RNA sequence: CUCGUUAAGGAACUCGGCAAAAUGACCCCGUAACUUCGGGAGAAGGGGUGCUGACUUCGGUCAGCCGCAGUGAAUAGGCCC
RNA sequence: GCACCUCGAUGUCGGCUCGUCGCAUCCUGGGGCUGUAGUCGGUCCCAAGGGUUGGGCUGUUCGCCCAUUAAAGCGGCACGCGAGCUGGGUUCAGAACGUCGUGAGACAGUUCGGUCCCUAUCCGUCGCGGGCGUUGGAAAUUUGAGAGGAGCUGUCCUUAGUACGAGAGGACCGGGAUGGACUUACCGCUGGUGUACCAGUUGUUCUGCCAAGGGCAUUGCUGGGUAGCUAUGUAGGGAAGGGAUAAACGCUGAAAGCAUCUAAGUGUGAAGCCCACCUCAAGAUGAGAUUUCCCAUUUCUUUAAGAAAGUAAGACCCCUGAGAGAUGAUCAGGUAGAUAGGUUGGAAGUGGAAGGCUAGUGAUAGUUGGAGCGGACCAAUACUAAUCGGUCGAGGACUUAAC
């Protein structure tokens, strides 16, 4: 569960490192975001050079929890990490490389061109 | 807060209506006869369920 | 229509068919008896008075075996009625078991909470607490009582008191297997109630 | 009790190897690719196992790719099909929450001959 | 479990101590409550009494209470019985056939400063 | 009212981080602007610490062993612009 | 504006907690007109069932800004609520600045600091018992006069790139899937806690010493964790319908040969109204109904709805308790016995006991052996305690009618 002031690292090659969230969109009063949500952040820390400056508003998709996401068949899945992937308003990555593992959830919410180049699809 | 009125001779023994004493469960001894209470040895004779328990 | 009585027993899990997990409760019945059928001539209605889990004989008096002598059984625990089902089709003697359902069968289950005692107006009615540091002297109470206009409380006020213990009923849960030679029903997911406590098991008033 | 293992007696896997917290466990579980089948494996250590019943389960931790990541399985799904111990390691206790806090060469568990 | 009036190391004391009395003594005077904690505390020890060997030997010291004697006996010297000497020659070998249930409580009057109801709690 | 613990988040609380939590011992390494040249300075930031054996020039160092954790309890600076 | 009211005292604003009411309606529902092609809109009418968000800046309302939303309504209630909270602000005693004053001092100018008491008598609000009544005494099952809860809404897919339109663009009416907030239960799963459960470890003191343990140091500290209670966990819900209506729209129809929804007749029509769903309910003194159980001594005031006595069916006192609980009540039992303790097996949980052996100079390791221990959980078993007893509790009125 990811609210209103959590801060994300950024598995993505888009110049941005860390990320402070904003808005959980989709709702009136909705409290929490999970893994296939879509979000609005602050660019908190860059690199110098880069796409993403720091100071922006931008959006990004959550992959990647620490409290994880469940499965029909009775079976669990934690990570070590809270991350989120910058997003290009219809679900494309504004980088070209995604870094580390990623759920197997972002299937059904249709990232489609995500699941291509993470590493490996959990 | 404080009372407002004080209260009359009725309404005090109105009130002190449930504030009594009760006497409950007395039996007679099966071994002296004199009254005690059930399930309790008998402070009399110290007899209980017809055998002595206050001896030795 | 179709209705049993029966006892809880507690929750469990179980695999389906595709193989995904689901909790599930058992619930325990042995066969119901029709003590008694009423009608309109009679008495202004229609129903049927069941009963359910034999008792030892030291335990009813003489009114209750005469009113259980004309059905042959035993003296019950529990009687209840059963409403609108249709009367025919019935008679004192009968019993009622568990294959009245089959799996599927969209059901409603009732019973009685568990208790809990005297409870404030935060655990009771979900009100929100009083700041915990800034001064405050105001943690866990239940509110300002009214405005000053019409010098008094008005009706509703919610406030603490004795919780749990009353009557619910849940709908549209499922049959997910029936097993007859042990008096079995088992249901997806969970029921009001604690431990060997009654409950009552009627077909969908929403179907 | 009894009436609930009763019901729940036919259900409960015969062909489950003996492991205890602190082995290593290859997984063979199941994926649906829309209508496709396939099998992945999970490589990892056991580091929990809680149980009595059907309501068993227990976790294996993994490092992908620089990203710690464990996954918790009930003991009887029918959704696996192998459980396979790798190696024995020498442990002292059940709950290994002490690994989610180290790394590399500190997470190092010995080996035992069993 | 019954909280006595005490906290959690007071409780601990006062059990061990009303225990390691009525062994010494076989017979007591108490309140209610304690009493029927006790029946639950000293009948444990009883069988471990009856077990017999080391282990449950080391077990029952870590509660029959230690500088406490119980002696009637002398043949010619100061010979001490300790306690829980006598629970593992004496009072198990005494119950060896009987299954539990080694104590009962009888009630008898409520204390003159108090009204607080006493009892009686024996072996046999 | 006085105490102990708490998933995920981590000042979003409130007039205001109020109150709590965090730092805290000894040994070693290191340490900026500015300055009345004394200071600033415990600046900041990092490392070691148990037990057995051998050697101990002396003060210590090497080899081995055990636990999640070695100032294994109690007592003891939060810091920066 | 006025000065009736309160000077032997009626405590100011924003915020917090808890709301309730009006409708001049912010969203959602239904409509007429349009300078209404479609998609969006303008305006007027009917409608108060439910809903109406988190931050930044200021003591601040007010206001501006940021990111969302179906929408971010306006008023009353001592500008609701301090014997319910806060005291940031205004309005005590200290000190300073600009400014006025010869001065003491002063300023709806500003600045830093600054004491908020109360054990609930009555009515009222939330829960829980005792008494009597309901016309013989009792054990159960119930109808429903009344009353309360609930009432929100988004996106996608299809119809269909169809109607409409030069193009750009893009529907009504239907069907299907999946969400947000809110809410009723529950502990199988994911976690929290778990001071009479298991283990590790520091200091010191005691069991005479060694080995093995007890006491104290926040439960000394650290790692786990059963029952029970729990959310952030899991299951469900606001489904479809009927009836009478509002604005609006008619059909037939004359007064008034025509026209006209209306006068006589006859329809349609809203998240609203009465039902439909859930819960409480015969103290509903209008005290309702059904099934079952029990059936007569003594003197007379005078024979009367008379008194008193022993009983039936049944109930209670008293004891073991928990799925119940502030107490009392409720429910499970009292030898026609598994009600609670103990015992004998088991389980969760911890993680390899004590005593020996073997290998090491030692610290330690391996082995006997998934060992030992094990609050609340599961089976069996009368071993201890539910002993012996007592108390209360019917004898059924009168009038008319039909049989
Ligand atoms: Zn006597």
């Amino acid at each position: 569960m990811i609210q209103q002031e959590s801060r994300l690292r950024v598995a993505d090659n888009s110049g941005a490192r860390e990320i402070l969230t904003i808005k959980v969109l989709g709702g009136s009063g909705r409290k929490t975001a999970n893994i296939g949500d879509v979000i609005v952040a602050t660019v908190k820390q860059a690199t110098p050079g880069g796409v993403v400056k720091k100071g922006e508003v931008v959006k990004a998709v959550i992959v990647r929890t620490k409290s994880g996401a469940r499965r029909a068949d009775g079976s669990y899945i934690k990570f070590d990490e809270n991350a989120a992937v910058i997003i290009r308003d219809d679900k494309s990555p504004r980088g070209t490389r995604i870094f580390g593992p990623v759920a197997r959830e972002l299937r059904e919410n249709n990232f489609m061109k995500i699941v291509s180049l993470a590493p490996e699809v959990l | 807060a404080v009372p407002a009125r004080r209260t009359s001779k009725a309404k005090k023994a109105k009130r002190r209506t449930h504030y009594k004493l009760t006497i409950k469960g007395l039996n007679a001894c099966s071994n002296c006869g004199e009254m005690k209470k059930s399930h309790h040895v008998c402070p009399a004779c110290g007899h209980y369920d017809g055998k002595d328990v206050m001896s030795k | 229509t179709k209705g049993i009585l029966g006892k809880k027993v507690g929750m469990t899990q179980i695999f389906t068919e595709s193989g995904e997990l689901i909790p599930v409760t058992v619930v325990e019945a042995t066969p119901n008896v029709v003590l008694q059928v009423k009608t309109v001539e009679t008495d202004g209605y229609e129903a049927i008075q069941v009963g359910y889990q034999d008792k030892r004989e030291v335990l009813s008096n003489k009114p209750a075996k005469g009113h259980v002598a004309k059905a042959n059984t035993a003296p019950k625990r529990f009687i209840k009625e059963f409403k609108n089902v249709e009367l025919g089709e019935y008679e004192v003697g009968k019993e009622i078991k568990v294959d009245v359902f089959q799996a599927g069968d969209v059901v409603d289950v009732t019973g009685t909470t568990k208790g809990k005692g005297f409870q404030g107006a935060i655990k009771r009615h979900g009100q929100s607490r009083g700041p915990m540091s800034h001064g405050s002297r105001y943690h866990r109470r239940p509110g300002s009582m009214g405005p000053v206009a019409p010098n008094r409380v008005f009706k509703n006020k919610r406030l603490a008191g004795r919780m749990g213990g009353d009557r619910v009923t849940i709908q549209n849960l499922e049959v997910v297997k029936v097993d007859v030679e042990r008096n079995v029903i088992l249901i997806k997911g969970n029921i009001p109630g604690a431990k060997k406590s009654l409950i009552t098991i009627k077909s969908a008033v929403k179907a | 009790n009894p009436l609930i293992q009763e019901l729940t007696q036919e259900q409960l896997r015969t062909d489950i190897p003996a492991f205890r917290p602190g082995d290593t466990v290859r997984v063979h579980a199941k994926v649906v690719e829309g209508t496709r089948e396939r099998i992945q494996l999970f490589e990892g250590v056991v580091i929990k196992r809680r149980g009595a019943g059907i309501s068993e389960t227990y976790t294996v931790r993994k490092v992908s790719n620089g990203v710690g990541v464990e996954r918790t399985f009930p003991l009887h799904t029918p959704r696996v099909a192998q459980i396979e111990v790798v190696r024995y390691g020498k442990v002292r206790r059940a709950k290994l929450y002490y690994l989610r806090a180290l790394h590399g060469k500190a997470a190092r568990i010995k080996e035992i001959r069993r | 479990y019954r909280k006595l009036g005490r906290t959690s190391s007071q409780r601990k004391a006062m059990l061990r101590d009303i225990t390691t009395d009525l062994i010494i003594n076989e017979r007591i005077v108490t309140t209610e409550a304690r009493a029927k904690e006790v029946r639950s505390t000293v009948e444990k020890m009883i069988t471990l009494g009856k077990r017999g060997d080391l282990h449950a030997r080391r077990q029952a010291a870590t509660f029959v209470r230690n500088e406490v004697a119980s002696v009637r006996e002398e043949d010619e010297s100061i010979v001490v019985e300790s306690a829980l000497q006598k629970l593992f020659n004496d009072l198990g070998p005494r119950f060896a056939e009987r299954q539990g249930g080694y104590t009962r409580i009888l009630k008898t009057e409520p204390r003159r400063g108090d009204a607080a109801p006493m009892v009686v709690i024996e072996f046999v």
